């Protein structure tokens, strides 16, 4: 199956053109590191024919894209370990369904569907908004991870030349939800940063529709106690709500009703402001993108190449559009990749 | 070059009260002024380094160094001589500290911190003038992004400028100008999110960017000066001075807590005597004053808190500022040769002259009568056998042994320092 996939179906020419950033072969592909999972690292290819032939001969389950080096990775055995220095690589983001499992009830374990894909889609929307309006990036594409995740590949030349410090700073700017535990209040800094306020504003309309109706994770009283209650700030309010405890909507309104009943006097304004802040924090915890921090920090990190086959499900890691769903991924898009690669090439020529 | 040309070039060089030190100075100065100015700037820089190594706050640092500005290298003066002092001192230290990478790092760190201070006492109008002298955004572009910029900088204004009221923050934001720069040069602010970031550009927290640029330019100029130094190795006059200057480099306790029982319970007998005499007489004599001040310095009382405590214990401010403020600051080593005086140990205390009437310093185990000491022990609930033991220790001249005994009964055994007594007593509660 993998032999036939790499022989006839895998788009080698298009991946080569995307990675080389030039129609003619250059050092962007000759010096680019390739790792093959069967774990053999430091492979490189001089042409589309060499790429296709080596992939067909080795027959790996998947292979991963590395950074651009000063010298070919295939000749590393003839070079000192300090001689191979990383120059450029596309800025990459990794998002998975694992960190949202405490907030979904349609699927259990490693299963995914279009209902729980809304978390991933909102993550893409927020990340794209950040990269476009804030970082000004234009040539970025989102690729299905194969089972339940999405990979972002920012091919902007400025993004490609970023150092590890710049990549870490970018990730810290984007990765607002640093602590993924659901048993503790986020207590995000106030006032909100414009990026954070904008992200909350975009995530607010979908919050009710997903969480309180479609997922309904807090309908279970124990689940509510474990996740929804710790998002609050007042111990008396938490105890009163626990004693009183309904679908997620009823509990959400009970929070406001009990807070109004408990907090009275001149100090009620501070309490309602704090409750609203906690509710926004919980909305962000439920809906904000939860990136994989490791893959983005360093230029030398290796990420799974596009159009790879997932070993467990057979889904091909296709690029993701606005209407993509996990079910739409075919089992063992090219034109969309053609459009993206062509736009990247014209932008590269414009930058030149 | 003539005097008029020199004055014009200088007025062009210091159109702002601060300078980036770009063009080397032009003129002739004597070896006297060379050495003196280099020593002055090195003294200020060594003081900044000593403050850094103690992790002092920024505010405390400018409080210590403002008089050193008024004394050694006065700033914010229209005198050309002082400005030339600053310029030539900076370039002389540039010459001196460029030999090794460690020296370059230390020099650029201290100089950038000095730049931070100097920009701090400069006024907002003067800060704007210096910054104008890195592209500032137009008024329309600020108005378009006013909401987002205000949201970004509100917390920074509140926490740095102490503008707690929202109206003051809004008024400051209205007059505040911004600079359009890319995030690659402002990554350190981007990570902390102190700058609004749009379309790959960061809208400036300007002091951090200015200081980073100062550090980079200063390091580059230091490297270039190290390259050019072998040509200047031919002169006999400067080389010994450069070598000499290079080798020259090489609160829980507050004014009210020391009065409380919690802290006073850890005092030794002598410090209790000093404290009580202070309370009764609202004044202490020289040896007692120095003893108590040095003990308080040893236990961690700050210079400002020491000044407040000493002023409030002496229940006019004119005579205080005239006669005791300098002594109480000099005990901390802030003037003169700046001696961070070590607190007196029991040998130093016992080497002082014996106290008389009205004198409270010394050691109670030596200067008090056995009756008064015994009564003070009964006040500490000490039994008669213990009292006899400490009196036997005192009668032999082993006052430190008696104090150690008192510590053990009231609470590496031997204690020969009141500060050691206090530290061990605090440890027993920790
Ligand atoms: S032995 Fe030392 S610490 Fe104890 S009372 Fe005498 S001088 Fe003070």
């Amino acid at each position: 199956d993998m032999e036939y996939y790499y022989k006839s179906l895998y788009p080698f020419k298009h991946i080569f053109n995307w990675l080389n950033h030039s129609p003619k072969p250059s050092r962007d592909m000759i010096n680019r590191e390739f790792a093959m999972a069967f774990y053999k690292r430091y492979n490189s290819f001089n042409s589309v024919q060499d790429f296709k032939a080596q992939i067909e001969k080795a027959n790996p389950d998947r292979f991963e894209i590395g950074a651009i080096y000063n010298k070919p990775p295939r000749e590393r055995d003839t070079l000192l370990k300090s001689e191979l220095k990383a120059l450029e690589k596309e800025l990459v983001f990794d998002i998975d369904m694992d960190d949202y499992d405490a907030f979904r009830t349609c699927c259990s374990g490693a299963q995914v569907c279009s209902k729980c894909w809304k978390f991933i889609s909102l993550a893409m929307k927020i990340t794209n908004t950040a990269l476009r309006e804030d970082f000004g990036y234009k040539d970025f594409i989102w690729v299905f991870s194969g089972r339940r995740g999405a990979h972002c590949w920012v091919s902007d030349k400025r993004a490609r030349a970023l150092t590890d410090v710049q990549r870490r700073n970018v990730l810290d700017y984007v990765n607002v939800i640093r602590d993924r535990n659901t048993d503790k209040r986020l207590a995000l800094k106030r006032p909100y940063h414009p990026h954070l306020a904008r992200s909350l504003e975009q995530l607010k309309p979908f919050f009710v529709s997903i969480m309180l109706e479609e997922q309904n994770p807090w309908e279970d009283d124990q689940h509510a106690i474990q996740t929804l209650l710790p998002a609050l700030y007042d111990k008396q309010l938490i105890d009163s709500l626990k004693k009183y405890w309904r679908s997620s909507k009823e509990k959400w309104n009970d929070i406001d009703q009990i807070a109004t009943s408990l907090f009275k006097g001149p100090k009620q304004d501070s309490h309602i402001i704090k409750l609203r802040e906690c509710k926004e924090d919980l909305v962000l915890m439920t809906l904000y993108p939860k990136l994989d921090v490791e893959v983005t920090k360093q230029t030398i990190h290796l990420l799974k190449a596009p159009f790879c086959i997932h070993p467990a499900t057979g889904n091909v890691c296709v690029p993701i559009d606005e209407s993509f769903a996990p079910e739409k991924a075919p089992k063992l898009f090219i034109n969309q990749f053609q459009a993206y690669v062509s736009s990247l090439l014209k932008n590269e020529l414009g930058s030149v | 070059s003539s005097s008029e040309e020199e004055k014009k070039l200088y007025a062009r060089l210091y159109e702002s009260k601060l300078s980036f030190y770009d063009l080397p100075p032009q003129g002739e100065i004597t070896l006297e002024q060379f050495e003196i100015w280099a020593i002055d700037r090195l003294k200020i820089l060594l003081e900044i380094e000593s403050c850094l190594s103690r992790n002092k706050s920024i505010k405390e640092i400018e409080t210590i160094i403002k008089p050193q500005f008024q004394k050694l290298l006065p700033f914010n003066t229209e005198s050309l001589e002082d400005r030339k002092k600053d310029y030539y001192s900076h370039f002389i230290l540039r010459l001196c500290f460029c030999r090794s990478k460690e020296l370059r790092e230390k020099f650029v760190r201290a100089e950038t911190f000095l730049f931070k201070i100097r920009f701090n006492m400069l006024t907002s109008t003067d800060q704007t003038k210096f910054v104008q002298s890195l592209q500032f955004i137009s008024n329309e572009e600020k108005a378009e992004l006013s909401h987002q910029l205000y949201q970004t900088v509100s917390a920074s204004l509140q926490f740095q400028l102490n503008l707690n009221e929202e109206h003051q923050r809004k008024q400051y934001f209205q007059q505040e100008k911004f600079i359009k720069l890319p995030f690659e040069n402002v990554i350190e602010l981007v990570g902390n999110r102190l700058v609004f970031l749009k379309d790959g550009y960061a809208y400036l927290q300007q002091l951090n960017l200015l200081s980073n640029e100062f550090a980079s330019k200063l390091n580059q100029e230091l490297i270039k000066t190290y390259q050019y130094l072998p040509r200047l190795n031919e002169d006999d006059r400067l080389l010994p001075i450069l070598n000499h200057l290079s080798s020259g480099y090489t609160d829980e306790i507050n004014a009210q807590s020391v009065w409380s029982e919690e802290i006073s319970s850890n005092y030794p007998l002598c410090i209790k005597n000093l404290m009580e005499g202070l309370k009764k007489n609202h004044h202490l004599r020289y040896y007692g004053r120095q003893q108590l001040s040095l003990f308080l310095k040893g236990i961690g009382l700050s210079a400002d808190e020491a000044l407040k405590f000493w002023s409030e214990a002496f229940t006019t401010m004119e005579k205080f500022n005239k006669e005791y403020r300098y002594s109480f600051r000099h005990n901390y080593g802030l003037e003169g040769n700046r001696i961070n005086y070590k607190p007196w140990d029991c040998h130093t205390i016992l080497s002082k002259p014996r106290p008389g009437r009205g004198d409270y310093h010394g050691c109670p185990f030596r200067d008090w009568s056995h009756e008064r000491l015994s009564a003070e022990l009964r006040s500490m609930k000490l039994t008669q056998a213990q009292i006899i033991s400490v009196l036997d220790s005192c009668q032999k001249g082993e006052y430190t042994i008696a104090c150690t005994k008192v510590f053990e009964m009231t609470h590496q055994t031997h204690i020969a320092h009141p500060n050691l007594y206090f530290e061990r007593s605090r440890q027993l509660q920790k």
